[PDB]
């Protein structure tokens, strides 16, 4: 039961080594931009 | 935040696949945004308000 | 290239004693919420 | 499980400018999703299900 | 202030010693196709 | 990647409400993909395309 947990311990161990944590944040930002966009579109804001 | 640390090591971690991914999905998503953002009408009531000015 | 690993999971390390992961939860559950309204907003659900 | 963790961690974490980020685009999601719910037909739909029975 | 820290850590040190990575980047692709899905409804590709 | 991992590791680990939220989400959203890339229009204009050749 801890070989379970340092395995899968050690597959994030190593996805942290190889992908900045500055990628994700930037690809969490990205997409909530483009989720606050597709909000924009959905309520059909007028100049009137 | 970070974010300027992954652009400095940039060439170092361009290798894996991961990444490149990523990387692809933040640019479509942030064009998809862009593209919404002005053709839906939110840049159209910014100059409308500057027009009435 | 112990160097480059290090300096990532250093940067992981420092964002997860400043973050708590149940905000990290909270947030995928309300974007998750938020793309399931998305769909149901797409799929043009009548009384009929 | 751990959001309640959260609920009791937040006068220690709102200093952090990405916690606020974070906060404050989960209560705007939240509130995006109420409203696409109120205005989606589904609550039409509960109605209509209501009349006839 | 060690102690904040430290307690933030172990959470996601138990989160990462129970859900796989796999599991997460399964997620994180399957909601990336479906945002590209609901951009192309909402772009109105053509057929003419 | 490690999503054959994440096959292999089903059984040990599917006793988690967190994990079966993971699935079950993916699972929807892969199916409300596949639901707009059928109804969109792709299929119509690929269906267009091999009509003209």
């Amino acid at each position: 039961d801890n070989m379970i947990t340092e395995m899968l311990q050690k597959e994030y161990m190593e996805r942290q080594g190889k992908t900045p944590l500055g990628l994700v944040d930037l690809f969490v930002f990205s997409t909530s931009f483009y989720l606050i966009s597709i909000f924009l579109h959905l309520v059909k804001i007028p100049t009137h | 935040g970070q974010i300027v640390t992954f652009f400095q090591e940039v060439p170092h971690v361009i290798e894996e696949v991961m990444n490149i991914v990523l990387i692809a999905l933040s640019v479509l998503a942030v064009l998809k945004g862009l593209y919404n953002f002005a053709t839906c009408g939110l840049v159209g009531l910014v100059t409308f308000l500057l027009l009435c000015g």
